[PDB]
């Protein structure tokens, strides 16, 4: 069930993001994409990084301390090659600040070597207040 | 490497 | 002349252009984007909604929503290379239909190769969601 | 089928 897989991942991805964001890197491979809001020097949304090595480096530099999340909607479906897309809507709070609404999209790809194991091929996180 | 089911 | 193979950001932004343009002009021809294994969802009754599959089910679903005088304010488009030559597209913008309220939304697209022709893609996943129906 | 680009 793509619905169950995607929703249990959201639970895991955000439970880990709060408890140990330094261990968040194991969700990604060397072809994964990652972006988590942010703006440029000009004031426009930041670019995405690739590969677990760079994704980990970016997560640590974002300083996730006491992340809080109220997931309001998770819709998971099936893509090509036994993949699973997860659309996520909710609110996120970092460093005990205010809850900010967000729009997220995951792409769960089969790991290949182990049964029922998935990795995050794509992670597109965006804050709404930095776009709208 | 990733999450399991 | 012959041009280099485009990046997903280009593919996933030209598609978004063609998608909402067609949605405003000829929404009944929107079903051409899909295949037999494509998924589609919008939500709003009555328990948001479940998905529909295939060109026949998607077309009948699109016609049920009556996209007349459709206006979209695209704010940000993310397009990354996903698994096996695919392009995942996340769209964030505003949508007004039937000359009513302008509504904020998010949309997730999954573009896959047709096989078939030179660099042509089709919609595998279409996930639309009005924010005022969630938060 | 899809779209051309």
């Amino acid at each position: 069930s793509p619905l169950l897989v995607g929703r249990e991942f959201v639970r895991q991805y955000y439970t880990l993001l709060n408890q140990a964001p330094d261990m968040l890197h194991r969700f990604y491979g060397k072809n994964s994409s990652y972006v988590h809001g942010g703006l440029d020097s000009n004031g426009k949304p930041a670019d995405a990084v690739y590969g677990q090595k760079e994704i980990h480096r970016k997560v640590m530099s974002q300083n996730f301390t006491n992340c809080h999340t109220k997931i309001r909607h998770v819709d998971a479906h099936a893509t090509l090659n036994d993949g699973v897309v997860v659309q996520v809507m909710g609110l996120l709070s970092n460093n005990n600040q205010a809850l900010r609404r967000f729009m997220q999209t995951f792409v769960l790809a089969p790991e290949g070597s182990v049964a029922n194991k998935f990795y995050v091929h794509n992670d597109i996180f965006r804050y709404q207040d930095e776009v709208f | 490497s990733g999450f399991s089911f």
